[PDB]
């Protein structure tokens, strides 16, 4: 009678082991899937630095990042923060940014682009801008590294399904 | 009980052995279509995500 | 248009509103979600947007329809399932691949794509017309025409064009009325704001029966056509069951089933059940469903649907009353509606009144019951129609002391209680004499008396026998039965037979679920007769035990009469009940001996 | 812009009003931390946000904000099964994250395609005291209501381990043809207890098929109130996509009430019935709309919610609303528990509305519901007869009470006493009922029809 | 930093806060009273100032301390009586000549007289160190060291400066760690915020008991260490008495004593009795007091200190759990504690919830019990500790069904009652078998059975006997003695001997206060052996009075086992019980014949 309770108990200890092994087993399958997924993003961001270091292919991109950033601000004056190799690029297209922004909103064009005396990391961050208001309290970190990182949140389900479904 | 503290090692050999086929197709099909997903990632990144 | 100022929870404030009323329907945003302007504070108007406000972008336009929340009255309502804001759920299944509305839904408030069959009435060109006048009919009832087409109230004139028989869609105009120039053209349907009642010539004194078809409920306190009924309910009270009974058994030409925000699983059940059921009037094409229209809503399905549910379902009952149809409107469960007022006051920021329920509760309920009654039809042919409200509520304080039950009870004319102690013994619907009345009873019993029954006398006695039983039972419990007459046991004993046999009638079959007026008479008649004879028997010599033991099988013979169908014997009176009287008299002589 | 002020864990932001409802906001604090929030309110150049992380440690004009551009939606996969999580969907084992294959709203039901065909095919859990007396269907919601100091969690463990050892014998009878999975939500549940639920899932074989969500009451209120909704999205996704019956064990309902109560005091809301929210209905109802059959009608979500009675009363608002919205209740009575009965399922108020709408034939008797009606009615009578025995004494009692006294005693130690690793079949419970019920003459047995009765007493 | 805007009673409002965390500790005005920023609306903060503002003016600056309200826990905690904001009260007695603090004056949290001897751990110059890894240790009393200095959580890196062994002061630094630059300097103490609990690698399910050695406590409803326990009170009708007993018999690595808000006669009493008392492990140097660290707040002392009291105790306790020390946490009382919160709530002008007690209450009670329990400490060594919280509660509003008590019974796994009659008789704890339960029993009986005891079989039988005994007495009243016989008479008698031997204690002897696991096992073995053999003997022919007189010497010798030494058969093993088994067999022969 009581052999059956203790036999059952040790037979429950037996499948106690069986489940922790079978869980670790799928935890290896899954963490390999991501090791490769984060080497797709590893490729993306070598491309992002290589483009950022272009000054002619990079301008139509750079303009669109400041312009889009301005639509998620909608404030009369903006300060734009950039790397010290993107400032001269902002400088040669200001008119185009205040235009493109004014055209994509009901609002009349932006008064001033103040090219900020702040500087973003040259190691960690490659191209793009932090666009901010007049007082600098609302920021859209609209850098390329940031945009890749935000795209990863929603890009991921699509990729897991086509490669792995 | 002796098979529940030494015969539970072989159950873990069998969990190691069953994934060495998976860890390798993971890398196969990730390596091929790696390039096709990057191109979509770039047009998307330089536009709204 | 308007500009969205704030989106805070399901409360939305938009500024720059113009021509806005106090229950005006608006569609909010680029999404066009159902909303209603509740209040206005200055230029800014607070609208509660009650279909999912999630992902609502602020600074979108807000559009006024220029009129309050509405229902569409006219063809296609029967055998079609809607929600409480009156958009058709059935339409949504084919397109969206969804039963209930999610959001973005901008489908018209009736199906109007379809065709219905127009037959002209008794009007011709150059003949005079007035609202509620029967301009034609569309066949959509089990046996009769359902959607009798009216001139919309508040119009009169002479008809310039009467289109003849044929099939047309809702949309197509088929009538022109001239009064003071061209009043408007009319179509098969009309619209009506739900926060306004549809007009009537006059309301009439309710004085005719409404069969419920449960033995116990009809017996103690029978309903009338045009009554108001309060029922408290604590779950598991067989609410569904009595609701199902009414839709089949009642003598009303229309049943409108109303879900005031329910489980959804329970709504499916009743839905599925109606096409299998066969009508007693020799129904066709989904017999019972053909006389049924469903308002079905789900628990966290839009608070506009829940609040509106009762108003929309009574408006539909009223259209039908004006054609001269009898309707029975079963509101299920209005306690949840009461919970919806609790919410509307808190979210708005208004202060409520007693027990966190507002006082605006009470006026708003009273207006709803007053739209009901027995009536003489709108329009000049003159007919009688009815809207008869039977509404469930529940506790909210785990008592009948809570503001909800008491307010609805204040207004009501029929009261059918709730007894947790009887429910355990397996009794449903469980009522007691001490927790129920019908002010209609006197006039109702006389009516029943005509048909054959001894009904007035038996109802007086029915009350007395249960009230005496209760007092006695307290002494038996506490003191004992051994300090008390054999006679006092007898009252309890006869009373018990009535308790199982009447009260439990939830049924496991149609035979145990249906109880006509004749059958209800019969089972009561045999039990009172037993009592009278038993007290004599013991009094001239005969112990208690011997009497109990002897009657035995006979106690059972009445117990089982419910399980057997009423189509048996002469009519609706069993040969088993007919014989039962002789067996009773034969028994008293032996018991006495 | 900046944090304008902060009140409890709701934060008043000054920020431009353009963001949509439920969109994530990120506050960048000078501590190095980033904390995530949801706009609870949008207003004219200001918002009221619930912070996910924290409740404090928040600066005025030194803290800054950034927008995601994305509504609060749960990244749901079916790769989240076989792994242990916290209440906000992240591994505590710290391995690869939840990830997504869809994002599903918790602010409103996504599809909302619940039941148009009533749940009507039986689910067996290996317990006579549950399954007979209260009939369970695929999509039906029946909750366990217990009292403070009871092992509500131990009865919930019984249900889990025995359900799914029934299923292959039940598969033959017809009641499953699809994968079975558990979605387990803890709010306010002890570390020890949680570790018991994992062990339960090892025993059954569904540790690989379950997701566990752990929120403690020492984790923010804001995380705690997300935990059931996260559970529901997970459970309807499995159910939808690969047509699975998911059984949801949601413990404890009052712990969830508790959190609602704190963000009501913190809101500009007035609390209605007994210090709890006047919108207490809307909360509870969000959970209960999701339950029933979902599209394709071979997937479903079936619910057993667990409620512990905070004041030990069935007049208290929590059980009263909850009971109305759900289909029945299962009662646990303290007197039983102490005596050492297991499971202590007192069937005096335990009733489930679908009883003749949860059964059919070919797996249940149609008599199954009918038999339940005798069992419940006699139990009560018996319970009354025992009440009179205590007072008056046997000598005083009449013959009817004596029979009934006897029925009650037999019911307690045989019907509602069974093992804790012991399965039962619905056929088997009814055959046990017939013997026990057999203690009355045919006059007295009259809550079932003479046909069925003549065969079996 | 800020400027006072307004003062309204004990709440102070200060404007021009341009950065200030909503937990930030603040000194207001030029009185420099304690306050903490409850809420912030704009640049105006609501600060509750927990000492009186009589002399505080609008227009005075408020200077932020630059860190949240936190407590430093270092060496020297032991043998010190503290507040919940942690100020040494003995120090106040020195300077001011009072145990209560002067307002507007504060003193350093830890004593700075004290200097302690630091010896290096095992990480040396340039070694990587990681969280919870033991960097050194410090003596915390003369006799023993117990405060091992670990690397603070949320730090990790390489140790650039490791000070050499020697005595250092709490003020002076000893270590600097480099990760991201010099991360900061470290001291012999570390700070940890009071509402933030210290971390672990993982928590375990406790299976380990308390070292109380209270015999009834161990056997009947087994003590757990790593558990949550609720004990009834009513104040000084036994409840404070048992807390003082628990302290005495216990010999845990640390004991943290929390007076949440007590009468202040009781706090005085705890301080004086303890250094005269003796530890049951046979240690020295003000014995019980040396192992106890005291946070003693009377209810008169500020409300900050009352609320912080449980918090300060749990964080301290949790750290000791990380050190690898098994802690007994005694709280008196949570009813008072719920009250500290309700007070704060009404002052501020927020709405409290159920029974006038706040919304935040339930989450706060709940977090507190779940924080305590058995865990393996953070870091590579993985030392085992436990925190057992035993909280006292009394009636609050005079109803013991109110939200506070009822919320806590649901969470609890352990309950041990208190009764006024049982307390008069000297039974402590005042428990029977239905005013008490333990659900920890299952795992615990399993744990003890492994150690050598036959424990699970014997414990179950203990419960049964008490339950039966009660039941046979009722029968003697109603039914009579006709239902009584000698088999039953032996049952009553075994229960009496079990009550006297187990339940009654008060520390008459030193051996009446520590009784090992093996000794407890041995007492229950005598009484069950007497029971079964007495019953056998009366069945082969004997009488109760005859059994009673005959058992006699053995019966006397086993009752008196508590006065008797527990080192008789070795050091934990008692010889008398081993010799009882044989006596009992020869005895059974005398009783039968």
């Amino acid at each position: 009678g009581n052999f059956k309770s203790k036999l059952k108990k040790a037979m429950l200890s037996q499948q106690i082991t069986k489940s922790t092994i079978a869980n670790k087993m799928r935890l290896k399958v899954l963490s390999a899937r991501e090791q490769s997924l984060d080497g797709i993003f590893e490729e993306t961001k070598e491309k992002l630095s290589g483009i950022a270091n272009n000054r002619d292919e990079y301008k139509p991109i750079l303009q669109s990042l400041i312009v889009e950033a301005l639509l998620k601000l909608l404030e009369p004056k903006a300060i734009v923060k950039a790397l010290e190799r993107d400032v001269d690029l902002i400088e040669s297209m200001k008119d185009d940014i205040m235009r493109e922004y004014g055209e994509k909103a009901q609002r009349a064009p932006l008064e001033e682009i103040v090219i900020s005396n702040d500087y973003l990391n040259k190691d960690l961050v490659s191209g793009g801008v932090v666009v901010s208001n007049a007082s600098d309290k609302i920021e859209i970190n609209n850098t390329l590294e940031e945009r890749l990182k935000l795209l990863s949140e929603e890009a991921l389900p699509a990729i897991r399904l086509e490669l792995y479904g | 009980e002796q098979k529940n503290a030494g015969g539970v090692g072989e159950l873990e050999k069998k969990a190691e052995a069953g994934v060495q086929g998976e860890l390798a197709e993971i890398k196969k099909i990730a390596e091929k279509k790696k390039d096709d997903v990057v191109k979509i990632l770039i047009e998307t990144v330089i536009k709204p995500s | 248009y308007g500009a969205i100022y704030s989106v805070s929870g399901p409360v939305v404030i938009a500024e720059n509103m113009i021509g806005c009323a106090m229950y005006e329907l608006v569609k909010v945003g680029h999404d066009n979600l159902v909303g209603e302007v509740i209040r206005i504070d200055g230029d800014k108007a607070t609208i509660q947007v009650y279909e999912e406000t999630a992902g609502l972008t602020v600074g979108d336009p807000v559009l006024r329809t220029g009129k309050p929340l509405s229902v569409e009255l006219g063809p296609g309502l029967m055998e079609t399932i809607y929600d409480g804001i009156q958009r058709p759920l059935k339409a949504i299944k084919e397109e969206s691949q969804s039963i209930y509305i999610p959001r973005g839904i901008d489908t018209p408030a009736l199906d109007r794509t379809i065709k219905w069959q127009f037959t002209p009435g008794k009007f011709q060109v150059g003949d005079h017309i007035s609202g509620g006048d029967i301009y034609g009919s569309v066949f959509e009832n089990s046996l009769i025409s359902s959607h009798k087409i009216l001139l919309p109230p508040r119009s009169r004139g002479t008809i310039t064009w009467i289109a003849p028989a044929g099939e047309y869609t809702l949309d197509e105009k088929i009538l022109e009325v001239e009064f003071d120039g061209k009043k408007s053209d009319f179509t098969l349907y009309h619209t009506w704001p739900v926060r306004v009642p549809r007009p009537v010539t006059e309301k009439l004194s309710a004085d005719y029966p409404l069969l419920t078809g449960q033995r116990v409920l009809d017996a103690l306190f029978p309903c009338v056509q045009g009554g108001t009924t309060c029922i408290p309910g604590a779950f598991g009270c067989g609410k569904t069951v009595i609701s199902q009974s009414l839709s089949k058994y009642s003598n009303s030409d229309a049943i409108i089933y109303v879900g005031c925000g329910e489980r959804g699983n329970e709504m499916a059940e009743v839905l599925m059940e109606f096409p299998e059921l066969y009508t007693e009037m020799s129904g066709t094409k989904e017999p019972i469903m053909k006389r049924t229209t469903l308002v079905a809503n789900t628990s966290n399905m839009p608070v506009a649907a829940r609040e509106a549910s009762i108003y929309t379902g009574i408006t539909l009952a009223e259209y039908f009353r004006d054609q001269g149809k009898n309707v029975s409107m079963i509101a299920d469960s209005s306690s949840r509606w009461a919970e919806a007022l609790r919410e509307i006051s808190g979210r708005l920021g208004e202060m409520p009144a007693d027990q966190g329920f507002p006082a605006y509760l009470g006026a708003k309920l009273a207006s709803f019951y007053e739209r009901a009654g027995k009536a003489v039809a709108l329009g000049s042919p003159d007919r009688t129609g009815s809207v008869s409200i039977v509404a469930a509520v529940s506790p909210a304080g785990g008592d009948f002391s809570d503001p909800v039950t008491t307010a609805t009870l204040g207004i009501t004319q029929v009261f059918w209680g709730l007894d947790k102690k009887l429910a355990q013994r397996k009794h449903f619907p469980s009522i007691n004499t001490s927790v129920s009345y019908s002010k209609y009873t006197n006039v109702l019993n006389k009516f029943y008396d005509s048909n054959y029954p001894e009904f007035p006398v038996l109802r007086d006695r029915m009350k007395e026998i249960l009230s005496n039983a209760e007092e006695l039972e307290q002494v038996v419990q506490l003191v004992g039965k051994s300090a008390l007459s054999d006679s006092d046991k007898i009252t309890l004993d006869v009373a018990t037979l009535i308790k199982e046999d009447f009260l439990q009638q939830n049924g496991y079959s149609t035979y145990d679920a249906f109880c006509p007026i004749w059958k209800t008479f019969d089972m009561m008649r045999a039990f009172i007769s037993y009592h009278d004879e038993a007290q004599k028997a013991v009094a001239n010599g005969a112990n208690w035990s011997k009497l109990a033991d002897s009657t035995g099988d006979v106690k059972h013979a009445v117990s089982s009469s419910k399980f057997f169908e009423p189509s048996r014997g002469e009519k609706e009176v069993h040969g088993e009940f007919e014989k039962l009287l002789s067996t009773m008299q034969e028994r008293f002589a032996e018991s006495t001996d | 812009n900046t944090v304008s002020g902060v009140n409890g864990p709701l934060v008043i932001l000054e920020k431009v009003k353009f963001p949509r409802y439920n969109e994530i906001v990120n506050l960048t604090l000078p501590d190095g931390t980033v904390r995530q929030g949801q706009v609870l309110e949008i207003r004219g150049d200001r918002a009221i946000v619930q912070v996910f992380e924290g409740t404090s440690g928040i600066d005025v004009k030194k803290t800054t904000v950034e927008f995601t551009g994305e509504s609060l939606r749960i990244p749901v996969s079916e790769d989240m099964l076989g792994r242990i999580f916290d209440g906000s969907g992240r591994p505590i084992d710290n391995g690869p994250k939840v990830f997504a294959e869809d994002y599903l709203d918790i602010n409103g039901s996504p599809i909302n395609p619940y039941a148009r065909i009533y749940p009507e095919e039986m689910i067996s859990t290996g317990v006579s005291a549950i399954d007979t007396m209260n009939s369970i269907a695929r999509g039906q919601k029946i909750p366990i209501f217990s009292a403070s100091g009871l092992p509500h969690n131990e009865i919930a463990a019984q249900i889990c381990r025995q359900a799914g050892l029934v299923r292959p014998t039940k598969d033959v009878h017809d009641g499953h043809e699809e994968n079975f999975s558990i979605v387990f939500a803890a709010m306010g549940v002890n570390l020890e207890t949680a570790r018991f639920f994992k062990q339960d899932f090892e025993e059954n074989g569904s540790l690989e098929r379950t997701s566990l969500f752990l929120n403690l009451a020492n984790d923010p209120t804001i995380e705690r109130i997300i935990t059931p909704r996260l559970a529901l999205t997970t459970a309807e996704y499995l159910a939808y996509q690969t047509e699975r019956h998911v059984l949801t064990i949601l413990t404890d309902m009052s712990s969830y009430a508790d959190a609602l109560r704190e963000v009501s005091a913190a809101r500009e809301e007035v609390p209605g019935r007994r210090g709890y929210p006047g919108y207490m209905y809307t909360d509870l109802s969000t959970i209960y709309e999701r339950a029933g059959r979902v599209e394709g009608r071979n997937g479903s979500i079936t619910q057993i919610p667990i409620l512990t009675m905070p004041n030990d009363d069935i007049t208290h608002p929590i059980p009263d609303l909850t009971g109305y919205i759900t289909e029945g209740q299962i009662f646990v009575d303290r007197q039983l528990h102490n005596k050492g009965i297991y499971p202590p399922i007192n069937v005096l108020p335990s009733l489930s509305r679908l009883m003749k709408s949860a059964i059919g034939e070919g797996m249940t008797r149609k008599d199954h519901g009918d038999v339940s009606n005798q069992l419940y009615a006699k139990y009560a009578i018996g319970k009354d007869a025992a009440a009179m025995k205590a007072v008056v004494g046997e000598e005083a009692l009449s013959i009817e009470d004596k029979l009934s006294l006897e029925f009650l005693e037999k019911f307690e130690k045989t019907f509602i006493t069974q093992g804790a690793y012991e399965d039962r079949t619905v056929f088997e419970s009814l055959d046990q009922a017939w013997s026990l019920l057999r203690i009355y003459p045919k006059e007295m047995l009259n809550r079932i029809s003479p046909k069925i009765l003549d065969e079996f007493y």
